[PDB]
């Protein structure tokens, strides 16, 4: 019978080879995920559909920012095969009040604080 | 517009094809030599901020 | 030709009614069982 | 000149009395009155019993699941007993007598009206289980020949193996597993539910690791 | 198409997040800038909402960390104050 | 349909077929063939 699948925690334990393959630092991990739906919930179970709805990834290829906390991490682990997870990095600081209007997500995950339209 | 130029501006389309061939040769040279030094001239993308 | 007959009883719906940590009022049935469990 | 080597001596192997295969009866002495379902799982996956040598040094190894019945038992016993040497080889069974009752309905019968009467009995066999073991003061080549003869006539894939042969196969399987060069493994994907593949896979595939398909075993599957 | 665009970090679809999309299409011939385009306005609003959500989530995480640290400190101080109530006399002499 | 155990190899779901095709065993390949070097 087809049921929900529980994933062993040894899957979610990075090795130093993984820390070399990807740029993540096990000390001071990233605060926020960028999550993007890249696979339809059709031909998928209703619990995966509901989890996608809760995470707010109803629209495909639309990035959504989430916390890097265990509850939302379990939520993402449920539907990890339908989505893409990247760290949200801030080259400058967090968006301020006077720079909140002129910002851009700027794929590769770099939320740039100033967004001009001129060449460097 | 590429087909438009191919029909009505053959000189411009030949220039475009020459530029594409130059970039392709530069890509081959880059895959051979890892840049070192100039990484090509019609390479060097323009950055925006 | 189907010598076996009789075994057509419904489930008794027996088991735990209030689980661990559940607030309960006096008289509430906690678990219905046969053959003490 | 051609260099010579000492012959493998046999001074620590003793043949037992009654060295030939015991007769196997088609039906149990006490016949089963109650009819059981076809629990097809007793031929699925790897064998958990009779997987290692006990007294002999050669055997017939099953590479797939199946049911052995009295015709198969008679075939193997007759061929072994007529092709072996009583004074230097002994053969021992490793599968029980047929005990699983197979029922069949009367010919030209419509569907319904209860189960069918018990017709015969079979012995379930899983892949990786030794079926007949052989021992004595003999080398492997003659027994390998006339045991592959028998193994080719079994209902499943089978081979003639020895202690060294079987050990070599297991070590090569481990070596293939460790020196596999692609980074994508059936075990890893199935256990991590990568791509949501469990909607296509089976709950038994978590332990079968893609090496077993029904009653069929793939030894090159890694 | 462009996947090399992603390696340059440039929106694999060239129709978003770049001057080709975000610059004004036109302006008056005398020099006065044109009113903002509707798609550009909507994109700006969505970007502002995303940035505000990022700030809110980061602030909530930092506040939770501070609250946990404060709870641990308060519990440690309370237990240490519980420690010192000793007036032993039974085995003093 | 069929039972989980059958006699005819029971052709697989296409996703399972792709999984088996993608998870095949790849033997190591030396940089230079062992016979060529001395
Ligand atoms: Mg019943
Ligand atoms: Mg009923
Ligand atoms: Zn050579």
């Amino acid at each position: 019978k087809f049921t929900r699948s529980r994933i062993p925690e040894k899957v979610f334990q990075a090795s130093p080879e993984d820390h070399e393959k990807y740029g993540g630092d096990p000390q001071n991990p990233h605060k926020l995920h960028i999550v993007t739906r890249i696979k339809s919930t059709r031909r998928r179970p209703y619990w995966e559909k509901d989890i996608i709805k809760m995470l707010g990834l109803e629209k495909a290829h639309t990035p959504q920012v989430h916390k890097n906390i265990p509850s939302v991490n379990a939520k993402l682990k449920v539907v990890k095969h339908l989505i893409r997870i990247k760290p949200l990095k801030l080259p400058q600081g967090l968006p301020a009040e006077e720079n909140m209007s002129n910002t851009c997500l700027k794929s590769t995950g770099e939320l740039v604080v100033q967004w001009h339209l001129k060449p460097v | 517009v590429l087909a438009d130029l191919a029909i009505y501006e053959p000189k411009t389309f030949k220039s475009l094809a020459a530029l594409a061939s130059r970039r392709r040769h530069e890509g081959f040279a880059a895959a051979l030599g890892d840049g070192k030094e100039p990484e090509g001239i019609f390479s060097r993308v323009v950055q925006y901020h | 030709s189907s010598k076996n007959l009789g075994g057509k009883s419904s489930g008794r719906r027996q088991g735990i009614k209030k689980m661990e940590g559940h607030y309960v009022h006096a008289g509430n049935i906690i678990a219905t069982q046969r053959h003490f469990r | 000149v051609k260099t010579l080597l000492p012959v493998p001596s046999f001074e620590d192997v003793s043949i037992p009395e009654k060295p030939k295969l015991r007769f196997i009866e088609r039906a149990p002495l006490v016949p089963k009155v109650r009819r059981e379902p076809k629990n097809l799982s007793d031929i699925r996956g790897p064998s958990t019993e009779a997987t290692e040598f006990t007294e002999g040094n050669f055997a017939i190894l099953a590479l797939g699941g199946g049911y052995l019945h009295w015709g198969h038992f008679e075939m193997m016993r007759l061929t072994i007993n007529r092709s072996m040497d009583p004074k230097n080889m002994f053969a021992i069974w490793r599968v029980p007598a047929p005990f699983k009752p197979i029922t069949r309905k009367s010919v030209g019968h419509r569907m319904g009206g209860g189960k069918g009467a018990i017709d015969h009995y079979v012995t379930p066999v899983k892949a990786g289980r030794l079926v007949v073991e052989m021992g004595g003061r003999c080398e492997f080549e003659e027994v390998q020949g006339f045991l592959d003869q028998v193994a080719h006539k079994l209902p499943f894939a089978a081979k003639a193996v020895s202690r060294g042969t079987l050990e070599k196969m297991r070590k090569d399987q481990e070596e293939r597993e460790r020196n596999n060069q692609n980074p994508w493994t059936f075990e890893r994907i199935a256990t991590a539910n990568m791509l949501g593949i469990r909607k296509v896979l089976s709950p038994y595939d978590l332990t079968h690791k893609g090496k077993y398909w029904g009653k069929f075993y793939m030894p090159k599957r890694v | 198409g462009g996947q090399w665009r992603l390696q340059q970090g440039l929106a694999a679809n060239p129709s978003g997040y770049g001057p080709l999309t975000e610059l004004p299409d036109w302006s008056y011939a005398d020099g006065r800038p044109a009113p903002p385009m509707k798609g550009q306005l909507r994109r700006k609003a969505e970007r502002e909402t995303f940035a505000r959500r990022v700030v809110l989530l980061s602030q909530e995480m930092d506040a939770g960390l501070q609250a946990w640290q404060l709870r641990q400190q308060k519990l440690q101080e309370e237990q240490r104050k519980q420690e010192n109530a000793l007036k032993p006399k039974g085995a003093s002499l | 349909g069929s039972k989980a155990v059958t006699r005819h190899r029971r052709v697989m779901h296409f996703q399972r077929q792709k999984l088996m095709a993608v998870t095949e065993y790849i033997p190591p390949k030396p940089a230079i063939h062992p016979s060529c070097l001395p």
